[PDB]
This record gives structure tokens, C-alpha cells and sequence, in this order.
């Protein structure tokens, strides 16, 4: 127990922060992504890489929705620099920006288990990096063709119980974090 | 055209035309170094894919036809034109109007009135299932 | 502990993944109690009830199944008639392909489903040899790399359409490279056996603009989905799709869609349904939208099917649905999904035993390391272990034999075609270095690295100059390559004759369309239909170490 | 330079195997030889008179054989009249029943019946193979043998293979006069595990006998036969004399079947320039003309001859589909190793396990290989758990289940003990709670504790010497305090006497309960008819380890 | 007796005796430890392989019956003497004379008619291929 | 060409001797057995093993028959001692013995490709211990499960070849070796 909602997410002005995004789940039915490891630590990397860079990191909990390109179209639109980054329950991760299609973004990370907690630092300071209108190098990951293969029933089970948790037409929470 | 016509081109390369007039004979190494063909003469006319869709039928497979007589609709269509009526139909991208606008000018204006009426459907269902502009 | 469950515990199928069936959110391959009781209701031409749902309950697909998805002569005969019986009739050799198809084409989703639940998977063996479109069975390609080394490309493309495939396939790592990737398998697939259609499989506006320009011949991984949140979450509908579908019909290029088991519950919108019953939806469709054929079989969400019961088999039942239906099938396996090469080889044999329109949509010409689908089912580590049970079990998969010397110097042709390409295009230079490291490479690990940078300038530049497949022809012809060249102009004129739009279409020989219109599948029992014969046969038997009784 | 593709390609394991190209005048070749004769047949009245193309006073012993006792002569005439590619296309017609085909596929000639499947693909024989087969319900068998011949490890291998699902169970011996105890360790450890198991251990074919006159086995099937008469010459052996060795055992209620197999005549070097699979009918029809009930075919130890040749394999399936359509039993080989490359191996194994055979395989090996005394089989005890996700995978029966761990050590300790028991109440050298632990968590004999080969020798030959019979056995076990593994030791005594289990196919399941092809008759009929992977069956094989509960995710 | 009367140990065990004339209900573990039933009458009958012979005709298995028939013939032989005869017919063994004498030792010592002729037939046949003694 | 008939071989009248009774083709057609090893260099290590233990090694040609079985009878049927080794051009190898049935035996060596050498020396050793009426522990070869299916397809090769040789009723010739 450590994410505090604190009210309605406020929209953003200035080119200053990054809004991270996650799940209707998030730190709560589940608190580990897909291969355990924890969302406090998961999140204290995304937010200590943004701010490594000079940006304010804003979390927020999204509700309608539990697609990751989507709870990440709902950070990019509150968020100051038009950059947010969407994490699921399991561990899946988008970098978006606000003017893309909903399914298009800057960076993807569709295979959750080859996640370390380096790659969610790396994830948070690229994040802050284009929203200081810098080009970095897209954040590598390790190789591993059977990731997909041995993952993808557990990852399908683990979406349909965050799926559980929408609420249609509730607009995202800000969140306090311990 | 029956299933002993096919295939054209060795049966009736002679039939075979392309969109700007040329005849598949035209389309030797010669004329293409001599640039008297180019690519916007390597285009599939409307009687070609005509051709083929009566060929679909007599093979018993009248929704391959009917996919080929909408694309011999389409070959009039300029290639920019198709990539935006393609992004209209994307859910929450038109409203009703915009989608009967698009079958009104394909029906006038390249005469493609099997495809006007495949658009005028989608507005009319995109309606009853909650798919245009502002209904996300 | 046991010493026994320890040796047990090491073996690779452990790694796999598996879970339980989940039958109230659709984890479940097929035979779910939840799946709805087959019904149909015609009122003056029209559907107003589908699988026990009302017109007014319908959704998207519901509609688009129900105006032009289902053949309504028969809809309500076959309706009527006994799933048992029908199944029969499916398998049973003396019941020709063309009185079944009228049936098949007239079942709703649900009917068919029925089915082919009914039937083992020796019974959906012996009917897929009959239901297949094309009377002979081919095989499709994976030709990609690690570093999209256009060189390296070209000469797996040579070396792939020298063994035997008749589609070739590509995508890019880096998104910009698709211009060069494209040239690249073009030039290399007409080396090696011209005829062979080729394709970069990209974002679906992207890929379309490729194809306007002549680098492609075919696309197919325009995806379909059963069901409507799944579809709308795909930014689609299934009339953005048609209306995409004949789209690539009005610039004379072939095209099918991709759909596969798992999707809806990957994305967790299975609605309650079974995979199998689901996927029948997205293979009606592809019926609906009048596309040729369906890349299926699970595809990319293998790992879904693959870890419940059934679920091998249930791919095989969506592989039979896809031919009962008139489609052509490129029957999947071209993706990794266990850690066990006997596992993956029962998996093959369902499709390669009797085989299907392409055996594999996807079977890597590479090794899997360079395989940017991230691996599939097959690799090029596999090639001569295919040979083998070609002619262990007289099976035509597709595939042959081939001597060193000979890829060698069909490799180093394509390396030198696409040099003189990339001179006459004013694109960054080919060296000969790069010629001798593709001719004997076996992946990216034996090529020199490239500037990237510079060619993701120039592949761009391909785009927006509206660089076309004619220069392409034309720097062939001028820079030593008027064989060459010739034959990619005869690639580019299949596209004005629309014969290869068709069901199933190849082209084989010199230049000849071979497709569901004129190679029909005539299967009729024992010694009829396609057989393993000839010079076929004799090139199949032909395998390295073979040795002759003379020689000893 | 060496293109490094091909390099990739030559280190791969298929290309170990050994291949060679058709030697079609000497026989070196599969099947569709155009030395095999064509069919023919003579009759009206009494007896042939000519068979294939032979006249009578050209008859071998074979033909003779075949032609007096092999071949339906009431219908003989009409089938061989009747179109062969009809004949095939009826085999795999869902519709035409069993019980149509069986009266002319015995009454075609061995040529005949060559002919007819040689029109098929695998495909094809795979479908009319689950309509052939004479026992609704597929079965396996395993190896269970060890490099020591420690009974101790035979029993607990055996009671794990019984558990696994074993119906039948085959046991060998590194050492001769070792026998008598892997007979009766085999024999107890299948009991312990499952009730019903039908035990062997094959020898020297009077040896053999010897050891089932005692009652320490229940079947026999290592009995040879041959297609041409020299080969069965150079075996020391007529069909007249393995004919009455047959009815020797059933005259002791022993259960039996012959071994044939592709391959061996070109071998020995005397195929009398015919076909594998011409000479392979040959065999068939032998074995039923001898009246023995079922044969263990599919080249067996000769596979590396056909699997050398193209469509080697596809003959494999072939002389089993002609086994089953003969109304023959058919334990279908996939007990010999024959390849190095995993896909080929399972590519040959699925042939027999999709459509189902009596015994898909006769000699799956229930140890690893290097404890398998028959040189190594197509599986192993390591690929329990990929044959048990392919069950899964494809919704087909293999014959085998799932296990738990901690039951597989209860009943292997069982095993161990009861074993311990009986040693004790025989006279016999001990087995020491050290021996009862080890094979109670061993993976093969690399963990069992050396025993004195010397001494277990000199006391397992004075089984047989004093004729020490396998009620003695039973009396062990009812004193050692195993009264529940000595009742099921006399139920299958008991079944020796009333013959129930020689009939074809026959086991033994439930609490005594036979099941054979004459109350398991195969009736498949196409889909949703014969044998169907269904109910608490399915539920069985769906219980694989490692299936993770959504409940728990 | 048919395919309705079998398994014979579920449809009718009061039918299956010894060859010492017990019954099958006498197998209990009972008689065992008392020495009551021993080795000896754990030997299937000639009546119980020519029920299973009528089974097997019934079914179709004309050749499985006539092997079962010369089965019920062989129970009366003793088990040294099967082992001897086999020997004799493997092939280069036995003069013709030889093996008349065997099947007239088979006929007129056990009343084992088809084995005798079954062994006849040998003869005959072995004079034909060459595979006799001496040859 | 190192093998040479001498005329019709002798039956051995005093325990004195071990037969080496070699196939139709050895040392003739065939050359080399199934792994290579020149036959001269099998017949030299036979030879030298027996008459290392005390034994004459007398060497004969059969013709009868190409079976192993069968060509070490003819051997023992002419041993003085009774005791013969029947040698296939392939290799196959037979420690046979006057008396036994014809395809029992001492010692037999099935798998040719598994032969060395050594273990052709150590068989003339067994079989001289076996003239010697002595009980010599049983010769040890190597296993590899995987050599009979990888040369049974080359070893009926070679057996047919070899079988092209015989020649019926045509008793045994000696030979000198080399
Ligand atoms: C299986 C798969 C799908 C499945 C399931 C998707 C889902 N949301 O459940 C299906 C077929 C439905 C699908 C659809 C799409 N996919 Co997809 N998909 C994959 C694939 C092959 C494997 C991912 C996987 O199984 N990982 C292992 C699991 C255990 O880790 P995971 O983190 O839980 O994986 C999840 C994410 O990958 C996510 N996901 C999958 N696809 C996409 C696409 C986008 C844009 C997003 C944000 C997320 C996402 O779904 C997985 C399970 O929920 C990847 C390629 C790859 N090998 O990585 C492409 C891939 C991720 N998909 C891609 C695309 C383009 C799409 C579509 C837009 C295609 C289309 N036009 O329909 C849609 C988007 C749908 C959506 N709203 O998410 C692209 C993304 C490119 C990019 N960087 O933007 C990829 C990389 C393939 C490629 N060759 O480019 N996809
Ligand atoms: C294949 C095989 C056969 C085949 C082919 C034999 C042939 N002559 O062509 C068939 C099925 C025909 C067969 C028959 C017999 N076999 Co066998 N056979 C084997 C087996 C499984 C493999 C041999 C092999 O492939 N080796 C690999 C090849 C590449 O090497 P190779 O040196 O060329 O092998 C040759 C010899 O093994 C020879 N051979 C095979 N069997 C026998 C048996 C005897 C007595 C002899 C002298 C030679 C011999 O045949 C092979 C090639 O021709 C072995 C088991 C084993 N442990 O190897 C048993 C084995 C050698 N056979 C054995 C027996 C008992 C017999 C028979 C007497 C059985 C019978 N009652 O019919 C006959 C004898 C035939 C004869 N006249 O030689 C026993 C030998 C016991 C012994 N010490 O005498 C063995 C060891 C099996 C066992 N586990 O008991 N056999
Ligand atoms: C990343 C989603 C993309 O992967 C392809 N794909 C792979 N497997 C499937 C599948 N099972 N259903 C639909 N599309 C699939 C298809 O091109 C789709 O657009
Ligand atoms: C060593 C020959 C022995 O191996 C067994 N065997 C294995 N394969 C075959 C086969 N193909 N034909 C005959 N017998 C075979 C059989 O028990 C025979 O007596
Ligand atoms: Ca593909
Ligand atoms: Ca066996
Ligand atoms: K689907
Ligand atoms: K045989």
C-alpha cells in the first residue's frame, strides 16, 4: 500500500513534467508485474530517472481503460510537455505524445518479462529527455525470443483481471506516492 | 469471361490494357529504357479487373468478384484519395455526413457505385454501433 | 527428491508455458459450453437472427458476416442438416471438394465450428487434402536480418527461392529501412527463381504506399478480428478493411488478411467465447470482404492456444475452416512457441502432413537469431531435417534439396544485382567485400556493418520521391543485369493481368499463374489428387549423405 | 571458401543418420519396386494353386504356408478381381465399416494387399489405421530394463511404468542367467503399480518358455519370422515350427505374438530381390496363417534399413496398416532408436500415435537409454513430459497420463519394498533398506548400489532348476505383509486360466476386467464415432505439471 | 460358445476348471498358503481353450481357433516333451521318417489329432523344400 | 594382395590349433571393414593374439555362405581344437565352437563399427584361452547406441557384395598371409 489518490488529475501547462500513467490495477489487486517485480520499486525508477534529468514526474491512475496505448493517451493529454509514459499491471510499458494517433507513440515496450528495474530508470529518464525536445537513443533491452512464447497465457490472464477494474467514464486520479 | 479464359495472359494478352491506354505488349525492356513507357502506365484497368471478377463467378466465388468489381471502381480513384477514404472509415474518424459526403463523390465523380454504396452502409451502422466522430 | 522428476524438471517443454482452461472469460481452444447453439433466420434475403442473436443485437462483424459472409441459397438446408454428418462428408474421400463447398460456404460461424469439433485431428488431416484450394502445396519464407543488411537480404532471398519458397516475406528493425529491405528481397527472390512474390510487411498505410510504387508484389498482414471490441481497439472495422482489400485489388496487387486463435482473449474481449469460435468469425470475415486468403493459424498469439488442452489442435480445426470456406490458407507455423523440437514438430506435421496453399505463412530462411518476427516455428538450421522427412514419408512440403556450389553462386549473383542497383540509384555503394561476406554468410554475425544513418537517408528519399519499381528495372538492365532485369519487368507486368489476384496464385515456370482457377484440387481418394511423383520425387529423394551402393 | 550456411548444416544432428540410395535389384528399397510381383491368385475349390505370379510346385515353405492356412479363400477370387485403387480408397472411407474390409482384406494375397496401400499416403494410412485397428482402445508398452539387472530398480521402474499407463511391460537382461529375477521384479513392480499389466521377458525362445510354464511372465513376442525362405532358414526356424511353438504357449495360457519387421531379409542379404514391404506382407500373413493372435511390426531393430531409403517411413506405416487390416494385434515398433535429430524421431512416432495402434509403441523405454537393454528405443523415460503435452496439444490418446511426483515415490517405494518381501520369503539375497530407498528416488541405475552379481546368478538359476513357480511368489507377498499385492498376483494367475487374454489385443483393466478385440471392437465410423478422447479420461491427460491455475495468477 | 459368452472369468468362471478338476473360486490366497492349490493346477484345460476357440470362430478369428484347438491338444503334453518336438521341426533336424514317428507319438499317446496332422503336413512339405536331415 | 590359397584345408588332428575362418570376399573384393581398418591389419591382430597364448592361427577361406554364423562352422568342423572365429568382410566377428548349435556361440561381436584393434587382438587371446580349455573373461568392446541404425544401411551394402562370392559347395581353402 504506498499510491494515495488525491482527486481528478489537473491538465498540465508547462513544458516541465512527465506524467506517468498506470493501470486501473496498479499497486493494487496486483502489486508485481509479470516476472515480480514490484510496482513501488517499478515506479520509484520511472520517477527517479525523469527527475535525473531536471523534469517533474505527475502520476496518475487511469479508469477507462486498461490498453496501455490508451491510459497512456490519457497522460500525454494532461500532461505539461505532452509527454507520458503508460505502465499496465504486468508490466508493459508506452512512452506517447500527445498529437500521435492513439496507437502510434515514441517508444514501445511490448515484452514486459525483459524489464529490469535499469530499463524503467532508462524509461523515465528518455521520457524526460523528449520532453526536453531531445532525440535520445531509444532505450535498449535485452534479446529473448521465447519471452513471448512462455509469457503470453500468464500476460493474457493478468490483463483480463486488470480489465476488471475499468470504470467507464471515470476521469483519471492523481496519485500521492510513499 | 469463363475459367477456360483464365489465365489472360495466356489466353487473352491481347484484352489486356493498362489505365493510360498502353497494351501489355508495350511493356518490353526497350520501351521502358527509352522511357516510352513509365510507371503510371503500369496500372490494372477496370475491364481487367471486370474480366476477372466474371472469372471469380464461374469459379464459384462470387465475394472474390464482388472485392474485384469495387476495386475496378477504385482504379479511377488517384492514389491519395484512397489513403484518405481508407482513414475514414477508421472508427470515431467521420461523422454521417462526412462518410455520405465521401459515397456521394464516389458515386458521381469516379462513378464507383458499388463502393458508394459499401460506404453508405458503414455510415448507416457506424450510426446503430456508436463508431463516428464524438461518440468515443 | 526424485532423480527421475529432476531429469524430467530439465527438459525444454518445461520452459513452455501452460494454464488451465478459464471458460468464463474465453481461455478456452474450442468446445466451450459457452459457445452459441448454431441458428440462422432469412427473412426475404436478408439475416435478422445469427447464432442465436438477434438483427437488432448484432454487431459490426454480426453485420458484416450476416450481408455478405454467409451463402444464403443454402444457409438454412445446410442449417438443418446433422454437424455429425456433415463432418463425415468433410473427410470422407468420395465426397468431391466442389459438392462440399456450396454447404461450407453456407454455415454460419457457430455451424461450422460444430462441425469441425467433431473431427480428430487425423479426420482434419485427411480433409484438408481435399478442401485446399490449390492442388499442389507450397511454402512461404521469412527473409530478414538483424541489421537489415540489404545485401544480406538479397542472398537469403536467392538462396530461399533456389530451395523452393514461392512467397518470401520481410520487416524491418529499424522502421525507415523498409525502402531498401523491400529492393533488396525483390531483386534477390527474381535471382533465385523469378516468379516468386515478395513482400515487406509494415504499418498498413505504409505497406500500401510500398506497393504503389512497385517494390512489392503482395501484402498480408492486414489484420481481422472476431470481435468488436477487439476490432475498434485495432483502429478498424471490417469496412476500413474491405474497403483497404480492394484497394490493393485496384493497383493489381495480390493481398490477403492475418487473424489467429488467442487474440480476442489475449486482449481480454473474448466475450465468453472460445478461441476456435471466435477465429471462425474472423475467417468469415475475410470470406465477407471478398480477400483471397487468410494467413492463420494462430499466428503471433500461438503462445495463447498453445498452453491450454486442445489448443494445437484447435489450430489445425482454423486451418480447415479457412480452406472449407474457399479461402486460401497460409497455415501459420512462423512463430516460436515451445522450447521442444518435438513439440514444434508435431506441431508442423498438422499442416505439412497434408499439406495446405503455403505449408508455413512464414517459415525463416534465416537463422532464428536474424529473424525479425522475433522466430519462427522453422529456421535454416532446419532446412536439411525437412529434406529428410520429405522423402521419409513421400510428403511434398514444398521444399528440395540444393547443392553448396549452387546456393553460392546464386548467392553471389543476387549480392552482385543488388550492387548494380544500388549503383545505378545513386544509393550508399554495395562493395565487393559485401558481395563475398553475403555469397557464404549464414546470418548478420559474417556481414560487415553498414552506416545506418546514411542508408536510413537514402531509403527515405526512395519514399518521398516516389522512387518507383521501374528504376529499379532500369539500373538493372544498365549496370549488367538485363536478365535480370527482365524478369522484374515481367513481375511488374503480372500486376497489370490481375491473374495472380486469384485464390491461392503463384507464379511458376516462365511466368505462368498457377492458382485455385486452374490448378484446382481435384483430390478424390487414394492415388488421385496432387501425388509425390516424377522428377518431383526423384529431386525430393535426393538428399547430402545419401550415399550410392555403388560408390561402396 | 566454405559457405558458412552449409558449415551451420553440417554440424546438425540428421546428418549423422545413415542414408543410402535404392539398390532396387537386391531389395534395397522401401516399397512400389517393380521386382514385386503382381498380384495373382488360383482357387475354386480345396486349395491354391497359384499365389502372386507362382505356381504350386514352386511354392517355398512361405508360400505353401500362406496359400494352406494365410488367405480367406472365400472370397479370394472376388478382391483380387476388384480394382486395387477402389480397395485402397475404401480402407480410408469413414464409411465402410471394419467388419465390411476385414473378409477381403484377409482374402487378398500378400501382393494384393502391397498393391492396394502403395496407392496411399500417410495421411490416408494414418486414416484408415484408426478404422483398422483391432482394439478400440490404444495402448503402449515400455521397456523396463537396467544395465545391472538390479531387481530392485526393475520393480520400482515397473510399478512407475504401470502407473504411467503401461498395459503391457517387456523386461531383458545385460546378464543370462540374471532372468529369472527381472521376470519376477518386473512382474511384481507392474502389479504394484497397476493391477492387470501384462509382464515379459524376453530370451532365448526355450528359455522363454521355460520361464512361462513356471508363471513368472505373461506374454511372449520376440518369436521371429522371416519373408523369404532362406532367411528363415538362416534363422534355424520353419513356419511349421514357430506355428507349433505358437500353440505351445496358448497351450500353457500364455499369451503371444511373432516379431517381424521391414528390412531384415536385404539384410541378411537374401530379399530375393523383392521389396521391404512385399517381404514384410509375407511376414504378416505367416503369423496369420500360424493363428497367433497379433505381431510386433514396423521394422523394430532393422529400422535403420528402411529409414535409410526414400519412403522408408511411410512403409513403417504401411506394414502396420496391413497388420491391423489382416485382424491382427499390432504392437507398432517406435522401440528402437534410429535417428539423432529430435523431429525426425517424432515425426516417425506420430505416425502410430495420431491415428492409435493395440500398442502405439512395443517398447517405449521406461528408463533412460542408457539403462535399456534393447540397445535404446525412439523414447525414453525423458520424454515422458513432452509426449504427455503432445496428448494435450492435439486431443489424442497416447496411452499415458500425467503423474504426480510424490505419488510416483510412493509407488515406486512400494514396489521396492514388495520386491524386498519377496527376496525374503524366497530365500533369495537380500534387499537391504539402503537398495529400498535408492530405487525408491533414482532416475536410472547410475543411482542404485552395486549388488553381488555373483551370488543373485547363483540363486536365480535355481529358480528354474527346482522349477520354483510363480505361486511361491504369491505366498512371499502374502507374508511379507503385501496381502493386497498378493491377491492381485493370483487374479493374474487366475487369468492364465480362463484364456480370456489370449484373444487379440487383449489386457487386462479395472479389477480383473479383460479387454480385448472381441468385447473392444473398434467401430469407428468417421467423426464423432469410435474411440474419443473424452470425460474423466481427457480430464486426465489435460492435468499436465506446470498448467497454472488462473486462480492462482 | 459366442462373443456374448465372453470374458468367460465375468460371464460364466463356474465353466473354467483345472487339470486337476478344481474350479476357479478355489483361487483364493486361502488355498495358496495352505498348499491346498499349487502349481499344478494353475494350468489352463483343453475345455477352456476350445471355449475360447468357439469365441474366437465366433468372432471371425477362424485361424486363432484352429491355433487354440491344437493348444487344448497340447495341455496333455508334457512340458519337456513340447520343447523336444519343436526342436525336431526346425528345419534340417529331422529325417521324414523321423517326423511320422512324432506325430504318431502326438496321436496315439495324447489324442492330439490336429498337432499330429499339423506335424504330417511338415513332413510332407519339408521332403518337397529340402528340409529334412541329411539334407 | 596379401592372402593366397593353398589348397583344400586340412581337418586339424590335434588340439593344437585356433581357426580363423575368414568370408567369400575378404582381403579380395573388400578390403577394409565397415569403419575402415584395413583387413591385414585384423588378420595380423587375430594371428598374433592366438599364438601369443601357445596356439597355432591356421587361416581359411569359406565359401558356402557370407553368414558369419555359418563360416565359423565350417571353421570349427576343421579345428583341431574345436574352437574357430568366423570373420565377415564387414567385420562381424565369431568366437565359435565344435558341438555348439549353429548359431549359438562363445563369443559374438555384432557390431562391427564398434571393433578396434584391441579388441581383435583380445579376441585371438579369448579364443587360444578357449583351445586351452581355460575361461578367459568374456572381451569388452565399446557401446554406442547409435551405431547400429547409423551403419546398417552400409553393412547390408556390404554384406550383398560379399554375398556375391559364394559358391555353392565349394569346401574351405587355406591360406598364407602375409
Ligand atoms: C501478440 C501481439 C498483438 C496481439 C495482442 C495485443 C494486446 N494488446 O493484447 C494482437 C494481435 C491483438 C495485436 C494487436 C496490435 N498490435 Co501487436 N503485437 C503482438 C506481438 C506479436 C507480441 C507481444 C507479446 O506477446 N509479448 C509478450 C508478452 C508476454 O509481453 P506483454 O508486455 O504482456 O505484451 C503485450 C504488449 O505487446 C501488447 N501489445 C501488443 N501489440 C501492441 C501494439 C501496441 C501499439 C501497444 C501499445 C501494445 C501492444 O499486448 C501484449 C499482451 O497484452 C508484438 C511483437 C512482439 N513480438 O513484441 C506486436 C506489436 C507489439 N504489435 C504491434 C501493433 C502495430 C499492433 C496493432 C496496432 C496492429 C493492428 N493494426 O491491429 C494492434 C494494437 C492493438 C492494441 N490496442 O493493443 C507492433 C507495435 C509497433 C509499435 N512500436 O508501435 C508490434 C511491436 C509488432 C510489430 N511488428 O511492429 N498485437
Ligand atoms: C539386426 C539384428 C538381426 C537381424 C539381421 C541379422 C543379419 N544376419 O543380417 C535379424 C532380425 C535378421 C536377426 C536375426 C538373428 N539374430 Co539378431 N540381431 C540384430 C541386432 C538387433 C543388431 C545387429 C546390428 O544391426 N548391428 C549393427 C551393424 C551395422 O553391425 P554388424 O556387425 O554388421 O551387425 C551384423 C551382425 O549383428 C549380424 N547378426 C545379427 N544377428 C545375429 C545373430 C547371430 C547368432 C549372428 C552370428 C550374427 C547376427 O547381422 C548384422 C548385419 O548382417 C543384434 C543386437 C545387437 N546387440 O546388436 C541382434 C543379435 C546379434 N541377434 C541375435 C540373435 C539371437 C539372432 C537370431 C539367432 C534370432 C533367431 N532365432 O532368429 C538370428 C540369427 C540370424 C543369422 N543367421 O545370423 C542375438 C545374438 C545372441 C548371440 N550371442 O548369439 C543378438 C545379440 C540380439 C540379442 N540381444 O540377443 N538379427
Ligand atoms: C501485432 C498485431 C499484428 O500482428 C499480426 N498478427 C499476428 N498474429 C495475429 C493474430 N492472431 N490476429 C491478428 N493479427 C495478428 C497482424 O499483422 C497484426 O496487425
Ligand atoms: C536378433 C533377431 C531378434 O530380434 C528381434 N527382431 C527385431 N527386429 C526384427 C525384425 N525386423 N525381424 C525379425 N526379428 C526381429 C526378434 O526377437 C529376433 O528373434
Ligand atoms: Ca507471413
Ligand atoms: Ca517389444
Ligand atoms: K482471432
Ligand atoms: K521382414
Amino acid at each position: 500500500g504506498f499510491l494515495t489518490e488525491v482527486g481528478e488529475a489537473r491538465q498540465g501547462t508547462q513544458q516541465d513534467e512527465v506524467i506517468i500513467a498506470v493501470g486501473p490495477a496498479f499497486g493494487l489487486a496486483q502489486t508485481v508485474n509479470i516476472v515480480g517485480i514490484p510496482h513501488k520499486s517499478i515506479l520509484r525508477e520511472v520517477i527517479a530517472g525523469i527527475e535525473e534529468e531536471g523534469i517533474k514526474a505527475r502520476v496518475i491512475r487511469c479508469f477507462k481503460s486498461s490498453d496501455v496505448a490508451f491510459v497512456a493517451v490519457e497522460g500525454n493529454r494532461l500532461s505539461g510537455s505532452g509527454i507520458s509514459i503508460g505502465i499496465q499491471s504486468k508490466g508493459t510499458t508506452v512512452i506517447h505524445q500527445q498529437g500521435l494517433p492513439p496507437l502510434s507513440n515514441l517508444e514501445l515496450f511490448p515484452q514486459a518479462p525483459l524489464l529490469t528495474l535499469e530499463t524503467y530508470r532508462q524509461i523515465g529518464k528518455n521520457a524526460a529527455r523528449y520532453a526536453k525536445r531531445e532525440s535520445p537513443q531509444p532505450v535498449p533491452t535485452l534479446n529473448d525470443q521465447m519471452a513471448r512464447p512462455k509469457y503470453q497465457a500468464k500476460s493474457a490472464i493478468l490483463h483480463i483481471k486488470e480489465t476488471k477494474y475499468v470504470v467507464t467514464g471515470k476521469n483519471p486520479q492523481e496519485l500521492r506516492v510513499a | 469471361a469463363r475459367v477456360s479464359d483464365y489465365p489472360l495472359a495466356n489466353k487473352h494478352p491481347e484484352w489486356v490494357k493498362t489505365a493510360t491506354n498502353k497494351t501489355l505488349d508495350d511493356f518490353t525492356l526497350e520501351n521502358v529504357l527509352s522511357n516510352k513507357v513509365t510507371a503510371q502506365d503500369m496500372r490494372i484497368t477496370p475491364e481487367t479487373l471486370r474480366l476477372q471478377a466474371s472469372i471469380a463467378k464461374d469459379a464459384g466465388r462470387d465475394r472474390l468478384a464482388m472485392n474485384f468489381e469495387r476495386a475496378a471502381e477504385l482504379t479511377a480513384v488517384p492514389d491519395d484519395r484512397i489513403l484518405e477514404i481508407y482513414n475514414a472509415l477508421r472508427p470515431y474518424r467521420s461523422t454521417k455526413e462526412e462518410l455520405l459526403a465521401i459515397a456521394d463523390d464516389l458515386e458521381s465523380r469516379y462513378q464507383a457505385k458499388i463502393c458508394a454504396a459499401f460506404v453508405r452502409e458503414a455510415a448507416t451502422l457506424y450510426v446503430e454501433r456508436k463508431k463516428l466522430k464524438g461518440d468515443d | 527428491r526424485s532423480k527421475r522428476f529432476e531429469a524430467l524438471a530439465k527438459r525444454p517443454v518445461n520452459q513452455d508455458g501452460f494454464v488451465k482452461e478459464w471458460i468464463e472469460e474465453g481461455f478456452i481452444a474450442m468446445e466451450s459450453p459457452n459457445d452459441p447453439k448454431p441458428s440462422i433466420k432469412i427473412v426475404n434475403g436478408a439475416v435478422t437472427e445469427l447464432d442465436g442473436k438477434p438483427v437488432s443485437d448484432f454487431d459490426l462483424i454480426d453485420h458484416f458476416i450476416a450481408r455478405y459472409g454467409i451463402n444464403l441459397n443454402r444457409a438454412e438446408e445446410v442449417m438443418a442438416m446433422d454437424s455429425v454428418k456433415l463432418a463425415n462428408m468433410l473427410c470422407d474421400p468420395n465426397v468431391k471438394r466442389s459438392e462440399i463447398v456450396p454447404l461450407t460456404t453456407a454455415m454460419t460461424p457457430a455451424k461450422i465450428v460444430e462441425v469441425v469439433s467433431h473431427m480428430n485431428v487425423v479426420e482434419m488431416m485427411m480433409a484438408m487434402q481435399k478442401m485446399r484450394a490449390r492442388r499442389t502445396p507450397s511454402q512461404q519464407a521469412h527473409v530478414t536480418n538483424v541489421k537489415d543488411n540489404p545485401v544480406q537480404i538479397a542472398a537469403d532471398a536467392a538462396e530461399g527461392a533456389w530451395r523452393g519458397f514461392d512467397e518470401q516475406e520481410t520487416t524491418v528493425a529499424v522502421a525507415r529501412y523498409a525502402p531498401f529491405n523491400a529492393i533488396a528481397l525483390l531483386v534477390g527472390s527474381q535471382v533465385g527463381r523469378p516468379g516468386v512474390l515478395t513482400q515487406c510487411s509494415l504499418e498498413e498505410a505504409t505497406e500500401l504506399k510500398l506497393g504503389m510504387l512497385g517494390h512489392t508484389c503482395y501484402a498480408e498482414t492486414i489484420s481481422v478480428y472476431g470481435t468488436e471490441p477487439v476490432f475498434t481497439d485495432g483502429d478498424d472495422t471490417p469496412w476500413s478493411k474491405g474497403f483497404l482489400a480492394s484497394s490493393y485489388a485496384s493497383r493489381g496487387l495480390k493481398m490477403r488478411f492475418t487473424s489467429g486463435s488467442g487474440s480476442e482473449v489475449q486482449m481480454g474481449y473474448a466475450e465468453g467465447k472460445s478461441m476456435l469460435y471466435l477465429e471462425a468469425r474472423c475467417i468469415y470475415i475475410t470470406k465477407a470482404a471478398g480477400v483471397q486468403g487468410l494467413q492463420n493459424g494462430s499466428v503471433s498469439c500461438i503462445g495463447v492456444p498453445s498452453a491450454v488442452p486442445s489448443g494445437i489442435r484447435a489450430v489445425l480445426a482454423e486451418n480447415l475452416i479457412c480452406s472449407s470456406l474457399d479461402l486460401e490458407c497460409a497455415s501459420s507455423n512462423d512463430q516460436t512457441f515451445t522450447h521442444s523440437d518435438m513439440r514444434r514438430t508435431a506441431r508442423l506435421l498438422m499442416q505439412f502432413l497434408p499439406g495446405t496453399d503455403f505449408i508455413s505463412s512464414g517459415y525463416s530462411a534465416v537463422p532464428n537469431y536474424d529473424n525479425m518476427f522475433a522466430g519462427s516455428n522453422e529456421d535454416a538450421e532446419d532446412f536439411d531435417d525437412y529434406n529428410v522427412i520429405q522423402r521419409d514419408l513421400k510428403v511434398d512440403g514444398g521444399l528440395r534439396p540444393v547443392r553448396e556450389e549452387d546456393v553460392i553462386a546464386i548467392r553471389n549473383k543476387a549480392a552482385r544485382a543488388l550492387q548494380a542497383v544500388f549503383a545505378g540509384m545513386g544509393l550508399p555503394p554495395i562493395t565487393d567485400e559485401e558481395v563475398e561476406a553475403a555469397t557464404y554468410a549464414h546470418g548478420s554475425k559474417d556481414m560487415p556493418e553498414r552506416n545506418i544513418v546514411e542508408d536510413i537517408k537514402f531509403a527515405q528519399e526512395i519514399i518521398n520521391k516516389n522512387r518507383n519499381g521501374l528504376e529499379v528495372v532500369k539500373a538493372l538492365a544498365q549496370g549488367g543485369f538485363t536478365d535480370v532485369a527482365q524478369d522484374m519487368l515481367n513481375i511488374q507486368k503480372a500486376k497489370l493481368t490481375g491473374d495472380y489476384l486469384h485464390t491461392s496464385a503463384i507464379i511458376v515456370g516462365d511466368g505462368q499463374v498457377l492458382s485455385a482457377v486452374n490448378d484446382v484440387n481435384d483430390y478424390a481418394g487414394p492415388a488421385t489428387g496432387y501425388r509425390l511423383q516424377g522428377e518431383r520425387w526423384e529431386e525430393i529423394k535426393n538428399i547430402p549423405g545419401a550415399l550410392d551402393p555403388n560408390e561402396d
